[PDB]
């Protein structure tokens, strides 16, 4: 069963180096081509580099020639992107994909999940989590909304769940907005039966792996 | 049907506001029929029902005099009770007294009551036997010994078994179409979705005269053991109540609401 | 003792837009007796508001009905504002028809 | 350098409608053209390879054709879960592959008014010296709404930012958040906070408010 | 008809 998992994405200073790794499973890296495709935030896909491990052959996009080097370790069944002289424009989700083994499919059939690389004058900061307490002045159709406000964090990937993921129906976690401060803040809301408020515990799990921050915040009606 | 007559008296101190507030209301069953308010213009016991207005001038001078005597007494009690608990003169405090009697289907005496509270807590109460007092603390035991000496229980017991029951029987006869009525609850159910997978079933009972009502849910066969509001007055003599369940959507048809009320032959 | 009031805002008869009715605000289970109750139309205080004679339940906690004559419409918003010594700041409960 | 132009940068069609995306190559690329469907922040899935061939396991309501030097992806019967961005690529096994700019497909559905909610800032936040007021518009269509902030009935500018969810994959609705950021000092100067919403599915604008007590 | 029997305390 073919699977690709990228890792090694993170925050790096401009001028820095970084190496991304693509763990292949359910095939041989030697027998296929690996590509890196990246996606700058809210942009389209940009092909970066390709390699055939068997005969070192490598090809690169004009935009990263002479800075990036793609390589493979057959003994780990893993391919890599060594990224040097990194600039702000290199900030993106990096996907690792392969050439189909079938030959009759002229395309990248399998992709990984992607890993975010943030190229910025450092600045790692954990988020503050505030309750959006369900209002105890109607503001219900028989359903109440409550949430938590995840505020002032950098660099990017923040995960919010509810009741350690047990609650998914009616959850809306908002795309992060960048503030005037140059820091991110998002909101997670959920709608629940207004009669559950007396009975049910609601906890939002906020995870900011870049700063090593996990917060579990209980959200309940105020009085 | 079981019937009752109750009187409710609340006295509240008003440091710096002058004389303390006195309110008295008389009920037959769940129907208010008389009231006095120290703040109101008349300074008289006023009628609060049609069937009481046919009583003569001697009745109204009598009730007014009696309620004025209750208020004058409470005006004292507030001061006495402050002394016992050693409380400040600048603080407002509340004295409450409820008394009345109970008649069975056969309109014969069933029970009598006389309870007394200070700042919303039990002070002293007449027992079941109507010869004896339960005192809630050391302060009320002072009042117990005083009222045993003044033969209070013996003279209340005469009122509760005699005057109270005979005037309740007279009120039941005078206001027959109001007090001996039983308005059955008008019922319906409302539905709202609250979720992709959940929905609220609310069960309404309205325009029912006696407040004694039971609203209970069942699923398939067994009582669903859930939101339930306190029975509330409609403002026109009748009463209202609702009960609700949050039920998984597509499964509303397996829930039923059950209504018990003396106006209904059998439960709905 | 201090007991915080339970507030219920509702119509005398099932609400029908354009049909005269009565808006009720039932405050119960409270102590002490001093309480302040306004009925509101679009957030603004309704003046001519009548109320029941103070009485109390078997736990000695008080209850009052405040009420006013009204004709509901779809866009008009109705509410009850209650101030009490037990309330940090005034509590506002909106009129929903299916409460 | 070969450059593909995705013909329509965005579009919206109702569930069941036929939709055609075109991709125009700067030189002859024979039929070495593949199509992908990328759902927001997910890894791309292959639809069509060699211009015309459906990849195995892809719904047959997808087809790919050529028309002179333009290449067409067609969704014959648009489904709610087909909300995505679609990308055409020129694929060469042994040189540099290049992608189209992409095409966003919105689902057009029945008008739905938002459910509005307003949240005051928490005491936990106020002690840190900032107050964020949040106004939330729940499950509506279409994406266009107006959220105005009024603090003591003064209209606000430049102190609010909003975030709009991706279209839902089943009901095809949007949720929106407008946050109003103030200093504890400026926040504690006023009583009434209101967000007023104009939406197509609302006869008149709706306002949700609070006075700073309760 | 109220009661006539009300003793202070």
């Amino acid at each position: 069963e073919v699977q690709l998992v990228e890792s090694g994405g993170g925050l790096v200073q401009p001028g820095g180096s970084l190496r991304l790794s693509c763990a292949a499973s359910g095939f041989n890296v030697y027998a296929s081509g690996m590509h890196w495709v990246r996606q700058a935030p809210g942009k389209g896909l940009e092909w970066v580099a390709k390699i055939y491990p068997d005969s070192d052959y490598t090809y690169y996009a004009d935009s990263v020639k002479g800075r990036f080097t793609i390589s493979a370790d057959t003994s780990k069944n893993t391919a890599y992107l060594q990224m040097n002289s990194l600039r702000a424009e290199d900030t993106a989700v990096y996907y690792c994909s392969r050439d189909s083994s079938f030959y009759y499919v002229y395309a990248m059939d399998y992709w990984g999940q992607g890993t975010l690389v943030t190229v910025s004058s450092a600045s790692t900061k954990g988020p503050s989590v505030f309750p959006l307490a369900p209002s105890s002045k109607s503001t219900s159709g028989g359903t109440a909304a409550l949430g938590c406000l995840v505020k002032d964090y950098f660099p990017e990937p923040v995960t919010v769940s509810w009741n350690s993921g047990a609650l998914t129906s009616g959850v809306h976690t908002f795309p992060a907005v960048l503030q005037s401060s140059g820091l991110y803040s998002l909101s997670s809301v959920v709608t629940v039966p207004s009669s559950s408020l007396g009975t049910q515990t609601y906890i939002c799990n906020v995870n900011h792996k870049p700063s090593n921050t996990k917060v579990d915040k209980k959200v309940e009606p105020k009085s | 049907g079981s019937h009752s007559m109750r009187y409710f008296f609340t006295s509240v101190s008003r440091p710096g506001r002058g004389e303390p507030r006195f309110i008295a209301v008389g009920y037959v069953d769940d129907t208010q029929f008389v009231r006095f308010d120290s703040d109101a213009a008349s300074q008289r016991m006023e009628p609060r029902a049609p069937w009481i207005e046919q009583e003569g001038p001697e009745y109204w001078d009598g009730e007014t005099r009696k309620v004025k005597a209750h208020s004058q007494t409470h005006r004292v009690d507030l001061g006495t009770l402050r002394g016992y608990y050693n409380q400040s003169e600048a603080g407002s405090h509340t004295v409450q007294r409820m008394y009345g009697c109970d008649v069975g289907s056969d309109w014969r005496f069933l029970r009598g009551y006389h309870q007394y509270a200070y700042d919303g807590k039990d002070y002293i109460a007449l027992k079941e036997d109507l010869r004896s007092w339960t005192a809630a603390d050391m302060a009320a035991q002072t009042t117990k010994h005083k009222w045993e000496a003044a033969h209070v229980a013996e003279q209340l017991r005469a009122y509760l078994e005699g005057t109270c029951v005979e005037w309740l029987r007279r009120y039941l006869e005078n206001g027959k179409e109001t007090l001996q009525r039983t308005d059955a609850p008008k019922t319906h159910m409302t539905h709202h979705a609250v979720s992709d997978h959940e929905a609220t079933l609310r069960c309404w009972a309205l325009s029912f005269y006696p407040a004694e009502i039971t609203l209970t849910w069942q699923r398939d066969g067994e009582d669903q053991t859930t939101e339930l509001v306190e029975t509330r007055p409609a403002g026109d003599g009748t009463f209202q109540k609702w009960a609700a369940v949050v039920v998984p959507s597509g499964q509303e048809q397996r829930y039923t609401c059950h209504v018990q009320h003396e106006g209904l032959p059998k439960p709905l | 003792i201090q007991r915080t009031p339970k507030i219920q805002v509702y119509s005398r008869h099932p609400a029908e837009n354009g049909k005269s009715n009565f808006l009720n605000c039932y405050v119960s289970g409270f102590h002490p007796s001093d309480i302040e109750v306004d009925l509101l139309k679009n957030g603004e205080r309704i003046e001519k508001v009548e109320h029941s004679d103070l009485s109390f339940s078997k736990d000695w906690s008080f209850y009052l009905l405040y009420y006013t004559e009204f004709t509901p419409t779809e866009k008009d918003e109705y509410a009850c504002r209650v101030n009490h010594v037990t309330l940090s700041q005034p509590k506002i409960v909106k009129w929903d028809r299916d409460m | 350098d070969i450059q593909m132009t995705q013909s329509p940068s965005s579009l919206s069609a109702s569930v069941g409608d036929r939709v055609t995306i075109t991709c125009r190559a700067s030189q002859d690329v024979n039929t070495a053209v593949a199509w992908y469907q990328q759902k927001p922040g997910k890894a791309p899935k292959l639809l069509i390879y060699s211009a015309y061939f459906l990849y195995s396991g892809v719904p047959s309501r997808f087809s790919g054709s050529r028309s002179g030097t333009d290449f067409t992806l067609t969704i014959s019967s648009l489904q709610p879960e087909d909300f995505a961005t679609y990308y055409c690529q020129q694929y060469s096994r042994y040189s540099p592959v290049t992608f189209g700019q992409g095409t966003k497909v919105e689902i057009k559905r029945t008008v739905a008014a938002p459910s509005v909610f307003i949240f005051p800032p928490s005491d936990e936040q106020l002690k840190s010296g900032t107050a964020s007021v949040v106004c939330l518009l729940n499950n509506f269509y279409p994406r266009e709404a107006k959220v105005q902030w009024k603090v003591d009935n003064a209209l606000q500018s430049g102190n609010s930012q909003e975030s709009v969810t991706e279209q839902d994959s089943k009901d095809s609705t949007y949720s929106l958040s407008s946050t109003l950021t103030l200093s504890k000092a400026d926040y504690e100067k006023h009583k009434v906070y209101a967000c007023e919403v104009t939406h197509q599915g609302l006869s008149s604008p709706v306002t949700k408010s609070f006075n700073r007590g309760e | 008809h109220m009661t006539e029997v009300v003793r202070h305390c």
